């Protein structure tokens, strides 16, 4: 008469829990997700035998620590995560070696951020992020997207910045070994700095890796200051800038394009073969890479 | 102490701050001078994005340093 299921808050530790058949799950379990669905108001049936129910109401102190360890979330973020998980049901389309999202709820910034991240080899210290990333790489990205949306300040159905999505992801990745050596030269003097982690693999102010290698000038109280990377030791590099209709720098693997003014629309181009242009779930071969580029990805090897 | 913020229009802003100020603090001050909501502001120091919760001292931002202000894009 009772169905045996597994209860968890973190997907790491589980306890057996029983629910009477025909009874609404929330009555005994509180708010619950099962296989990515909010089943709080679903009536218990034998089809759910042995399945895993993620709880997120009435979290104890010990539960909150487990959630922080596995998700990196506090309670409001966790609730935002499950809200996002319930709402973000965007169809995913496979385009050769990559996947893309149908246009929906102003998700172009997510689409092109995910198209760029599909080039990267990343590992995540937090269990839920690593597991969602494995599903992401298998072509099931919605759980990973929901983590990112909850971790950041993103609002569902609102147009946003693809660089913020990528940065939220990269701050969760293990980038312990990534560094770059910078030198700065102006009339103020000469200083060195070694950037690490996300600060080593993301650079804002130019799209062209060659600008970093050669040096390029930024504003300074003395007039201008040369910024020069004397050594790269990163697996990849994302150079970002205010959208500009410049020529695509050499050696770029993929780039994000932002079209419009205050509110706009993202597209994405890959350069192997030159070129594949993505717009939502459409992909077309084109002979030139043009548009107002805003993020450029470089890869080692 | 004074720091300077270069904007996309070309204008250079002068802020009065202490090394203990947070980036969130700096963004609030920018809103006061220019009216730009902090949630739209991206602050950069020599190519490095500056995170809200950290302080100027954490980033080695000293007197008369120049930051760059850009707006977050809104792509749907
Ligand atoms: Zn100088």
């Amino acid at each position: 008469n009772k169905v045996d299921v597994l209860c968890t808050v973190d997907g790491v530790n589980f306890r057996s829990c029983c629910v009477a058949e025909g009874e609404v799950f929330g009555k005994t379990l509180g708010s619950v997700f099962c296989d990515g669905i909010n089943v709080t108001k679903v009536r218990c049936s034998a089809i759910y035998k042995g399945k895993v129910f993620f709880q997120y109401s009435d979290l104890s102190e010990a539960d909150l620590v487990a959630v922080k360890d596995a998700f990196g979330f506090d309670e409001p973020q966790l609730l935002k995560y499950y809200t996002m998980l319930g709402m973000c049901k965007w169809p995913v389309v496979v385009c050769g070696n990559y996947f893309a999202f149908k246009q929906s709820n102003n998700n172009s910034y997510i689409n092109v951020a995910c198209l760029m991240l599909q080039h990267l080899s990343l590992k995540f210290p937090k269990w839920q992020w690593q597991e969602a990333w494995n599903e992401f790489r298998s072509g099931k990205p919605l759980r990973f997207v929901s983590l990112v949306l909850a971790k950041g300040s993103f609002k569902f159905n609102e147009p946003s910045d693809s660089i913020d999505f990528m940065r939220v992801v990269l701050r969760e990745a293990d980038l312990s070994g990534a560094t770059c050596n910078l030198e700065f030269v102006c009339k103020c003097g000469v200083k060195q700095e070694q950037r690490k982690g996300v600060d080593a693999v993301m650079h804002f102010g130019t799209l062209d890796k060659g600008d970093l290698v050669r040096g390029y000038n930024i504003a300074c109280t003395c007039g201008s200051k040369l910024v020069h990377c004397t050594q790269f030791n990163v697996p990849f590099l994302i150079c970002s800038n205010t959208p500009e209709g410049r020529k695509l720098p050499d050696d770029v693997v993929a780039a994000n394009i932002f079209t419009g003014g205050s509110v706009g629309h993202y597209t994405h181009v890959k350069c192997k073969p030159k070129y594949q242009l993505y717009d939502a779930c459409n992909v077309n071969k084109v002979s030139e890479a043009k548009g107002n580029f805003t993020d450029c990805l470089y890869l080692k090897n | 102490m004074q720091i300077f913020v270069k904007t996309l229009t070309g204008k250079t802003i002068t802020l009065e701050v202490e090394p203990s100020d947070t980036i969130e603090n700096v963004k609030a001050k920018i809103q006061d001078k220019e009216g730009i909501p902090p949630d739209q502001q991206r602050l950069i120091f020599a190519g490095k994005q500056l995170e809200d919760g950290r302080t100027l001292s954490d980033y080695n931002i000293q007197k008369e340093s120049t930051l760059h202000l850009v707006l977050r894009l809104r792509g749907g």
